[PDB]
């Protein structure tokens, strides 16, 4: 089954367990192997795996990680993925004293939006976009990964799991505990990631749910009805919220030109309905001079 | 608003139409099953409807489950004694795919009256996954209906309920409904729900969306009209009972129209 794979090193862990880098002994291909324990007497195959496998089998795009194979035993599932050098979080950390070049930032953002637009077009919400789930190679490519918490949606959306997306990257609709959320939550996360690529620090590092909201409000201005109709009628909205003014993006992301500021702000609109789509973002003036540079590794 | 994914509705629709063809069960697989029949399958689906109501599952989950069953039975011969094991395994998978809070595996072994052990249920789970190759995100009648509803002006909840009701009735009878794609059955169920309640027909705007005209929907509407008229007398009654309740506006109690232009 796994006879043609030779393990090289643990490349990390995750929901199912250990993720190993391995080599096909016959073809030379380097892969990531996700081993998933099957609960053969108790709960069977995890929903997390059923969703990841089924959704990745549909999503074939250059900016979405490729699932190559699914190897069955009675006791285990092995997921064979393309191998990618590292994730965006490790890259950012490694770039702490060199900074990251702007053309590369723009390239990565452009590619992330292409991958995301592909999910949305194919009725899939990612719901866990953060640097640790974005994989880069040595050639300038970036790809959405870890579809563990993804979900095929219908139109219009219905109520899905509320406990979704890591806190820092979580859209205010989820925080305020709204009945319905959509593609817009994914755009929020990317917005937080754009910010973070520019500064190499998280934009909203909350300690808690209330703290997360306050951090958003401190920066983007406390929302009201004019900015976001129906915000004050939201379940977790509180009329006692301090009323903070918006901070100029010239202080939020100083390195960023006027185009980046514009695109960043549309990506972080409060109202999910007015927040820009991945399709739309792809046309923004920020991307007119986009290129595909290689990272320094 | 973004809940109706305006920047994506068209792409999504175009993809679900291509996908409903690849997830399509073999028409008349039943003749090729030596030991099982449309009647047996009717009993199975009807039971899944009940299971659905007792575990307060989503309608979408029930629709996925039937897709899984029909594709499984397009590939594997199954003895009558194992038919229910297939059905239980498929509802477990549907639930795991679709539900925020799927019932636990134990609950699925209880609804079979301990006909099967937990190990059979989990092993059948694995087998079903292998046979379908993990292709589980199937377009359903419901995924087309919720989309077709957006063309209403205004929304009528009784139209929506009624089209849901007719949609499920089709799940029961492989003859004739296996010959129709979900998006077709959906369209026929919506025109017919609309006709019954408002007097209106299939809208131009949906003709433009789907490419289907009343001409092209005629075969399916003839069948569906007849199913609706005969529902009171059908051997399987679970869906009628389900749709008498307040929640679905009591639509199963409505008098079907005797004819349609």
């Amino acid at each position: 089954s796994m006879e043609n794979f030779q393990k090289v090193e643990k490349i990390g862990e995750g929901t199912y367990g250990v993720v190993y880098k391995a080599r096909n002994k016959l073809t030379g291909e380097v892969v990531a192997l996700k081993k998933i324990r099957l609960d053969t007497e108790t709960e069977g195959v995890p929903s997390t795996a059923i969703r990841e496998i089924s959704l990745l089998k549909e999503l074939n795009h250059p900016n979405i990680v490729k699932l190559l194979d699914v190897i069955h035993t009675e006791n285990k599932l092995y997921l064979v993925f393309e191998f990618l050098h590292q994730d965006l979080k490790k890259f950012m950390d490694a770039s702490a004293l060199t900074g990251i070049p702007l053309p590369l930032i723009k390239s990565y953002l452009f590619q992330l939006l292409q991958g995301l637009a592909f999910c949305h077009s194919h009725r899939v919400l990612h719901r866990d976009l953060k640097p640790q789930n974005l994989l880069i190679n040595t050639e300038g490519a970036i790809k959405l990964a870890d579809f563990g918490l993804a979900r095929a949606f219908g139109v219009p959306v219905r109520t899905y799991t509320h406990e979704v997306v890591t806190l820092w990257y979580r859209a205010p609709e989820i925080l305020l505990g709204c009945k319905y959320y959509s593609t817009a939550v994914d755009i929020w996360s990317l917005g937080c990631i754009f910010a973070e690529m520019v500064t190499r620090r998280a934009l909203f590092p909350g300690d808690s749910e209330i703290d997360q909201l306050f951090r958003i409000f401190r920066t983007l201005g406390t929302p009201d009805e004019v900015v976001w109709p129906g915000v004050t009628s939201m379940p977790d909205y509180k009329p006692s919220f301090p009323k903070w003014a918006r901070q100029d993006f010239s202080k939020v992301v100083p390195p960023l030109d006027e185009d980046g500021r514009s695109l960043l702000s549309q990506m972080l609109h409060y109202d999910p309905n007015k927040r820009i789509s991945a399709k739309a973002a792809l046309a923004h003036p920020f991307f007119q001079d986009v290129t595909k540079p290689v990272p320094h590794l | 608003g973004v809940n109706e994914v305006p920047d994506y509705h068209e792409d999504i629709h175009t993809y679900l139409r291509e996908m409903e063809v690849k997830c399509k069960p073999k028409v008349g697989y039943m003749k090729k099953q030596p030991d099982i029949t449309n009647s047996m399958r009717a009993i199975l689906v009807d039971w899944l409807v009940e299971v659905g109501e007792e575990y307060k599952l989503q309608n979408e989950t029930l629709h996925l489950a039937v897709n899984y069953i029909d594709r499984f039975l397009s590939s594997m011969s199954v003895l009558r004694g194992k038919l229910q094991l297939v059905g239980t395994a498929a509802m477990l998978l549907a639930s795991k795919f679709e539900e925020i809070y799927p019932p636990e595996v134990a609950e699925f072994v209880y609804i079979t009256d301990d006909t099967y052990t937990k190990k059979q249920v989990l092993r059948m789970e694995h087998l079903v996954l292998k046979v379908l190759a993990f292709d589980l995100a199937a377009p359903t009648i419901n995924q087309f209906l919720t989309q077709y509803f957006l063309h209403q002006q205004p929304a009528n909840c009784k139209v929506e309920s009624l089209a849901m009701f007719l949609g499920e009735l089709s799940l029961i009878d492989a003859d004739p409904y296996l010959k129709y794609l979900p998006s077709v059955i959906a369209a026929a169920a919506f025109h017919l729900a609309l006709y019954t309640v408002t007097g209106q027909s299939w809208p131009e705007s949906l003709v433009q969306k789907t490419g289907y005209t009343l001409e092209t929907l005629k075969p399916c509407l003839l069948d569906l009209h007849q199913t609706y008229l005969r529902a009171p007398q059908h051997a399987q009654q679970s869906i009628r009972e389900k749709y008498k309740n307040s929640k679905y506006h009591g639509v199963s109690l409505l008098n079907p129209p005797e004819t349609l232009n």
